[PDB]
């Protein structure tokens, strides 16, 4: 119903629009204003697109389709250090962002080394809790090969690494290996843009998988809603303050503090605990919700 | 004698063009800055206080006969050997009533004793101080030459001419000398012309609106007059370019009979 | 040894062949230990001289925030004569996003004059202790000159909440940071954090 | 290290005399003529 | 609620990154500047340390006077000893020092003919080969200018040019040559026939890169100022390995403007930050080449590639025309007018491509700067701006000299320069007449524009910086991926 | 967004109709009787079951000029309306220059409430002899540039807007005699934009303290 874009325009005469996306019922995920230019990744109803590119086309803004904007993606790196971090991971991470999607970098503790490496179960819950995690390996296919355990988590997963191609029972991606330099060279380009495509291609399986057994109330709707009631949600300085995910949503505030507060919200003629999985989450003690679908 | 027109064209934009070169023109105001608060802008000086001189009055400096020389009135600033000071105006190319070179012809043609300088982002007028003030205020602030929110009274750092306008419809500033003040809808001068912080922001007054602005720009554009629809400039530029051509060449009568 | 999670910033970076930052943005390292200041997104500052940074705090076992400041580039409008060329400021947010660190790590450019003053309006709202890295060698006085809290030289009358707690000297913008440098600032880090 | 006495600043060599001293958080400090604190083992006497 | 310490964020443009017209490298500004681009610096090199000396008056001197017969074998064999002498070997004179190969690996004496007899047993290692670098039609053209004449081109180090000046490299290459003429045909070391050769490859038959400016000017020779536009057209190579008339135009608009508003105007005639943004608007992103191909396809549409004879008329429609579609595109889209915020850029660009639609539509480079003038005084009157002030200098007097016939103002644009008396001092004009006059010959498919020597000697394949696609050099260049010559490693310590 | 209330039946014709008008029946009356007389007041308020008492005139011909309260939700609320008359004489009568000039009309309807109601208020708030000045809005006085303004000496009765150009800009005024000088708000002929003129009723503005409410009826 709600399909997700970005807006991209100047930052004069925005606040019409933004009305216009408050009549029409839309909601502004996000807004940045640089320095005179404004981008808005904006969720409408799908029966006013045309009337939006209208308008849009009106202001001398400009519509990029965002294919990825309604899911948070876990970046899976094997150290923060300066073999991955600068450079590659951050390529991996901001090519995701450019899609719309939400990126968190997961630096795993003992993520490097051929037979030394591993990952905790702490890290392997915190990466199951995203919609898809992005694997960011090294570039020799005998330490690949011996490296498959990381690779443990029921989540869409999509490897990267140096060779172009690999023998692992998982979906590869080739010629992302561990670099230092930007990622600008038109092989690395065709390597990022294969990557997006399989992400893509695993989001909309399993967007065609929720859409089998919808759930009672859109995670963007409810996000509105959350946000509306709770007044709290203006305080938070984490970089998304909600984050949308598929089928849910994180709230950046504590839960001990807030869950309380969070599951008694009334949307509709329900009550949110009724509806949606109110957890604690391993990321920074916030707030997990999960929607349930509407056989239960 | 010679009735003067001042600019060809039929479009609305040629017809303001030709409002601000023509000197029997009363420009309309829109605002009432008082004369101290345009002093307090262009911060050269305190108000209250004589201006500063460069040289004694020409009465008592004692220049040989020269009969042409003094066919000419000075200005009250030069009798008074005042020193020369400027004025300067950042202009936004989104519909600004004034433009730089619009600007500098008209103040050519309609002021006495003036040194006009125009660039791409920028204008300057340098007179004697206190005929300065007195047509900054009568002419440059109070009519609709100046517009607080697409104009500004800017020396030191001016940019953002081709810049789009921020969230008030006001030109970009890197200095921030105007602020919109939302609760009253007035644009106010925190700082002077050049950058220095004032005591007590002045009152400009507010933004003129957008349609007015279309009304009085002398700027083209396509989505509000294109030159396209005003073929007349175009041909009398074409027209003095090809005199220009034709006089470089061969200067004769025989050449300019291919005008 | 222990896993380290940053929170990427929700918006993308400076187009296609350009920076991965965006100029006021700010990407929490969850457990908040130092925050590194960047004046921009651009070349100067962003993967040559603060990247480098973040990665050997990260590198010590310190979990590290980014923060680009939105108007970093420029002199206070508090200088003397007001400001020239650019305005440096501070927004409200981004103090709070520094204040819940336990240390700041801020990167500045070569002249002197811009850095004391600089340094004096960044700390008049960060509460937290602060170092300085810059290329040009500056006295840890010239600071208190204008009122700045320092470590060594304490001024009269403190214009500042925030303590210049130390400054290190030879870190050029734009270029890669010779492992010293690093070492340096982590010492620093580490004996004036905990 | 007194009252009346001319110090300089070892990193710069600022030249001024001690104007008073006066103690904060269990830590001396000195005041020179530019009404700037400075720490005693920072400074040393001249003659 | 007015906070005065928020401060005012700015150059949002400028952080992002530069992409080059007709490649898909993205480079920051920082990069484009010439003193941090190698490859703009290993562009002036090569230009610079190139001089083409004509073979053939000596080979006279050797028949008539000194009895001695001139060879395929012998050339070989001259050929042979210059490659050695060139670069600072010794040859004669026993006990010299020499210079260290290592700082001279970029030395080359090359020879090229018209006659393709001669052509034909000469050793392939030292040979420029027309055939094969040219097409067919393009090689039968460059063969019926150059005659059959035999070339000899010296590249000497670029070292020597950066440690002293431009003067230097005649004077360098004349010395060589006579050296191996007298070592490769056993001659006396000095007597009259010497002199004979040295006169001959030092004035005589020696063809300079850029002449002297002597007086006011002061400076020597193969210096930028002194680079007609039509050389710079002929150093040129994109004529040879693409038939798209608007792409040759624009790699020469890229090369003038690296060349004269960087090189020359920012640090020769003026210093420090220099003028790397009035230059980078004219290749960076594809603003000029949108316009350009808008001015072919209305050129295209309504005259044809040459499908009329220079007159006013025709000036005036395609100038016109261009001129207010350029400027329509600035008011459409707010992207463009912030990329070329300054009037400087965005005057130059509208018109350049106006002068590009009138050389493509008449083949005459005079009308071609006819129609940048009127481009010019028709974007100040649609703008009321034009630029900084001080930038209309020669684009008001522009008109009146575009035609002229007096002495001191006329000079068809091919023979112009930065030394023309207009174009002497201001940014933002001389590599777009460049590229005009480029243009002027794109138009008619022409193998050359000046001098085919120039041509066939900036067409080795040996040289440092490849001129067949500037751009991409360029780019290169920003990226650190470039390897320039000049660089003294081998005789410094270790850092 | 403030939700008023709801389409019960009969949505098609909103549903498919795009622009044009569409033909609306509220299903409470609209209870605001201003421009009406005291006997039409009372019949309309008595066959909807209202309790009614009278504040002003209370002669059946009597023009209402102010009904307390004066909301429909809040008469259908409460059950009672007090329904205040005027003098005929006391009423003011006023012609507006919709055409000449459409901003300042524009304006002088929002400030005076004739966009609402049939009969407008206009509060005196500065006096002196010839002249009597009224309150302005100081939020519908945004766009008010020159639009009508004087070429010759004003005559009396006269209605103006000082404009932007003026310090006090958006203050009403008007004076009962001319002058060739000072518009009816004591500025400038630049600085003030006829809107209309009082028409019939007059010699009232002179017996009117300061603070006290006139009351205005277009004639056009
Ligand atoms: C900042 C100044 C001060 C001055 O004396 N010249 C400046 C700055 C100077 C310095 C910048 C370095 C520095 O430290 O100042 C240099 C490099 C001078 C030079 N050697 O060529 C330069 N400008 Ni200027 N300058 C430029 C430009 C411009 C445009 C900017 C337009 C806008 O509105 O933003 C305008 C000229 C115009 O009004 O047409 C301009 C103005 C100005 N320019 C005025 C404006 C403020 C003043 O009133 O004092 N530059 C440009 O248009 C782009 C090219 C650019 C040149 C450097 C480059 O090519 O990379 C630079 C060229
Ligand atoms: C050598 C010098 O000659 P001249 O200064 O004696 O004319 C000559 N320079 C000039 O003509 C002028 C130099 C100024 C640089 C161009 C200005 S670009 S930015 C300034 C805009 S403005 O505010 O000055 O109008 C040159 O060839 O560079």
């Amino acid at each position: 119903m709600y399909q997700i874009i970005r807006y991209e325009g100047g930052v004069y005469k925005n606040n019409i629009l933004k009305e216009w996306i408050e009549d029409v019922g839309g909601f502004i995920i996000q807004e940045h204003v640089m320095q005179l230019d404004v981008y808005m990744t904006i969720a409408i109803p799908q029966n006013e697109i045309e009337n939006f590119k209208e308008e849009a086309k009106k202001y001398k803004g400009k519509i990029v389709e965002t294919p990825l904007a309604g899911i948070e993606i876990a970046i899976v790196s094997p150290s923060l250090s300066r073999h991955h971090l600068p450079h590659i991971a951050c390529d991996v991470s901001e090519y995701v962002r450019k899609f719309g999607a939400k990126p968190n970098m997961i630096g795993l503790a003992h993520g490097a080394g051929k037979n030394i490496s591993e990952i905790r179960e702490k890290e392997k819950r915190l990466i199951q809790e995203h919609d898809i995690a992005i694997y960011v390996m090294g570039n020799f296919e005998s330490c690949i090969l011996d490296k498959t355990h990381l690779f443990k988590v029921d989540i869409p997963l999509v490897v990267t690494g140096g060779p172009e191609t690999l023998d692992i029972p998982y979906t590869y991606v080739g010629n992302l290996g561990r670099r230092a330099q930007r990622l600008r060279k038109g092989e690395e380009i065709r390597a990022l843009r294969q990557m997006i495509d399989e992400v893509t291609k695993k989001i909309n399986d399993k967007r065609m998988e929720l859409s089998y057994d919808p759930p009672i109330i859109p995670p963007v709707v409810l996000k509105d809603e959350i946000e509306k009631r709770i007044d709290e949600v203006r305080g938070i300085l984490a970089p998304m303050p909600i984050v949308t995910q598929l089928d849910g949503l994180r709230i950046k505030m504590d839960y001990d503090r807030n869950h309380e507060e969070i599951e008694n919200v009334k949307i509709g003629k329900y009550l949110l605990k009724d509806i949606a999985y109110v957890t604690r989450s391993e990321m920074k003690n916030y707030i997990l919700i999960k929607l349930k679908s509407t056989s239960e | 004698a010679y009735t003067p027109q001042f600019y060809p064209g039929a479009t609305k934009v040629a017809e303001n063009r030709r409002n601000h070169l023509n000197p029997n023109y009363e420009l309309e105001k829109l605002r009432e800055i008082p004369d101290e608060d345009v002093v307090k802008i262009m911060g050269h000086r305190q108000p209250g206080e004589d201006y500063k001189t460069v040289h004694p009055p020409l009465e008592e400096m004692d220049f040989v006969e020269d009969y042409a020389r003094d066919l000419v009135e000075p200005l009250n600033g030069a009798k008074e050997g005042h020193r020369v000071r400027y004025i300067q105006f950042a202009d936004s190319m989104y519909f600004a009533p004034a433009q730089p070179y619009d600007r500098s012809r008209s103040y050519m043609s309609r002021l006495r004793g003036v040194d006009a300088g125009t660039l791409s982002g920028r204008q300057v007028v340098e007179c004697r101080e206190s005929d300065l003030e007195e047509f900054s205020k009568n002419i440059l602030m109070d009519t609709e030459l100046f517009d607080p929110a697409t104009s500004g009274m800017r020396g030191a750092t001016v940019h953002g001419h081709s810049l789009r306008l921020d969230e008030n419809g006001m030109m970009f500033d890197a200095l921030q000398r105007c602020v919109f003040d939302e609760k009253t809808g007035h644009v106010m001068y925190v700082k002077d012309q050049v950058g220095k912080p004032l005591d007590a922001p002045v009152d400009v007054g507010e933004p003129i609106p957008e349609a007015k602005l279309r009304e009085i720009t002398t700027i083209y554009r396509n989505d509000g007059v294109a030159m396209r629809a005003d073929p007349d400039v175009i041909e009398v530029v074409k027209r003095i370019h090809r005199a220009r051509t034709l006089g470089g060449y061969i200067p004769t009568n025989e050449t300019f009979k291919g005008l | 040894r222990k896993e380290q999670i940053v929170d990427c910033r929700a918006v993308m970076g400076l187009g296609e062949g350009g920076g991965l930052a965006q100029r006021g943005t700010f990407a929490e390292g969850l457990r908040n230990d130092v925050v590194v200041v960047a004046m921009s997104p651009g070349r100067r500052h962003i993967t040559k001289p603060v990247c480098e940074i973040t990665y050997g705090i990260r590198e010590a076992g310190i979990q590290t925030s980014v923060l680009v400041l939105d108007a970093g580039g420029g002199i206070p409008s508090d200088a003397p004569q007001g400001s020239l060329g650019s305005t440096f400021g501070l927004k409200p947010e981004e103090a709070k996003q520094v204040n819940r660190h336990k240390l700041c790590v801020i990167h500045f450019g070569n002249v002197k004059s811009h850095i004391i003053y600089k340094a004096r309006l960044f700390l008049k709202y960060v509460d937290i202790p602060t170092i300085i890295v810059c290329q040009t060698p500056v006295d840890m006085e010239d600071f208190a000159a204008i009122g700045i809290k320092t470590k060594n030289v304490m001024p009269l009358e403190s214009k500042t909440e925030g303590k210049i707690v130390e400054i290190i000297t030879g870190v050029i913008r734009g270029e890669s940071a010779p492992q010293k440098k690093i070492d340096e600032i982590i010492e620093s880090i580490k004996k004036h954090l905990g | 290290i007194e009252i009346g006495s001319y110090v300089r600043y070892i990193n710069t060599g600022t030249h001024g005399t001690v104007k008073a001293i006066e103690p904060k958080n269990d830590e001396e400090w000195v005041l020179l003529e530019n009404d700037i604190y400075y720490r005693p083992e920072l400074l040393e006497l001249v003659e | 609620l007015y906070n005065p310490d928020i401060g005012v964020p700015l150059g949002q443009r400028k952080l992002m990154p530069y992409k080059l017209s007709n490649t898909d490298d993205y480079c920051e500004g920082d990069d484009l500047h010439f003193l941090n681009n190698a490859a703009i610096q290993q562009l002036w090199d090569d230009i610079r340390r190139t001089v083409i000396v004509g073979m053939d008056t000596a080979h006279s001197v050797l028949e008539k006077r000194l009895g001695v017969e001139v060879t395929p074998e012998t050339i070989n064999e001259y050929m042979h000893t210059i490659n050695h002498s060139l670069p600072g070997g010794a040859v004669v004179q026993e006990h010299m020092v020499e210079v260290h190969p290592s700082l001279a690996w970029d030395c080359y004496a090359r020879i090229f003919t018209g006659d393709d007899e001669l052509a034909d047993e000469l050793d392939s290692r030292f040979l420029i080969d027309i055939n094969k670098l040219f097409p067919e039609e393009q090689a039968e053209t460059l063969k019926a200018a150059i005659g059959k004449k035999t070339y000899q081109v010296s590249r000497v180090p670029s070292l020597v040019g950066r440690v002293c000046d431009g003067g230097t490299i005649s004077r360098w290459s004349a010395m060589q040559i006579g050296m191996s003429f007298i070592t490769a045909y056993k001659l006396c070391a000095g007597e009259a026939a010497t002199a004979d050769f040295s006169y001959a490859s030092k004035h005589a038959d020696v063809i300079q890169m850029g002449n002297a400016l002597p007086g006011r000017r002061a400076r020597g020779p193969n210096e930028p100022g002194g680079i007609r536009f039509g050389i710079l057209s002929d150093v040129v190579q994109t004529t040879r390995v693409s038939e798209d008339p608007v792409e040759q135009s624009l790699e020469v608009v890229a090369t003038g403007a690296a060349l004269y508003d960087q090189i020359w105007l920012g640090a020769y005639m003026s210093g420090g930050i220099g003028f790397t943004q009035y230059a980078t608007a004219s290749y960076t992103d594809d603003i000029l080449d949108d316009f350009s191909y808008y001015a072919l396809d209305y050129v295209e549409k309504k005259y044809g590639r040459m499908g009329t004879k220079a007159t006013m008329d025709v000036v005036e429609d395609v100038a016109g025309e261009v001129t207010l579609y350029a400027l329509e595109q600035y008011d459409d889209y707010p992207a463009l007018l912030e990329d070329h915020f300054g009037g400087s850029q965005r005057a130059a660009v509208a018109a350049a491509a106006s002068g590009i639609g009138v050389c493509m539509a008449t083949g005459n480079s005079n009308a071609g700067v006819n129609g940048w003038y009127l481009s010019q005084i028709l974007h100040k009157e649609y703008h009321s701006r034009l630029g900084f002030y001080g930038y209309d200098l020669q684009d008001q007097c522009g008109a009146s000299n575009s035609l002229a016939i007096r002495n001191d103002e006329a000079a068809p644009l091919e023979l112009r320069g930065p030394n023309y008396p207009n174009y002497a001092m201001n940014v933002g004009h001389q590599g777009e007449y460049a590229g005009i006059a480029q243009a002027a010959h794109s138009a008619r498919g022409d193998a050359f524009a000046l001098n085919p020597l120039v041509k066939v000697a900036f067409a080795d394949p040996m040289l440092v910086f490849d001129f067949s696609k500037p751009r991409k050099e360029i780019a290169r260049g920003a990226l650190r991926e470039f390897e320039a010559a000049g660089e003294r490693d081998v005789i410094l310590p270790a850092k | 967004h403030t939700v008023v209330g709801k389409v019960t039946d009969g949505i098609e014709i909103v549903d498919f109709s795009n622009s044009g008008h569409i033909t609306v029946k509220t299903n409470p009356e609209r209870l605001s009787v201003i421009g009406k007389t005291q006997k039409d007041a009372k019949i309309l308020f008595e066959k909807h079951g209202i309790t009614l008492k009278m504040e002003g005139n209370i002669d059946e011909d009597a023009i209402i000029v102010e009904q307390v309260p004066e909301y429909t939700m809040d008469i259908l609320k409460s059950k009672e309306v007090t329904t205040k008359g005027i003098e005929p004489e006391k009423l003011l009568y006023v012609e507006i220059y919709d055409k000449d000039a459409p901003t300042t009309s524009w304006y002088f309807r929002k400030v005076t409430g004739l966009t609402t109601k049939r009969i407008g208020t206009l509060k005196i708030y500065f006096k002196h002899d010839d002249i009597s000045m009224f309150e302005r809005d100081w939020d519908y006085s945004k766009g008010l540039l020159p639009e009508n303004t004087p070429e010759k000496s004003i005559d009396s009765g006269i209605i103006a807007v000082t404009n932007m150009v003026k310090k006090y800009k958006g203050y009403i005024g008007v004076r009962t005699s001319s002058n060739d000088k000072y518009g009816p708000t004591g500025e400038t002929f630049e600085g003030t934009n006829i809107v209309g003129k009082v028409v019939k009723n007059s010699e009232i503005l002179k017996s009117v303290k300061q603070g006290e409410n006139i009351y205005i009826l277009e004639v056009n």
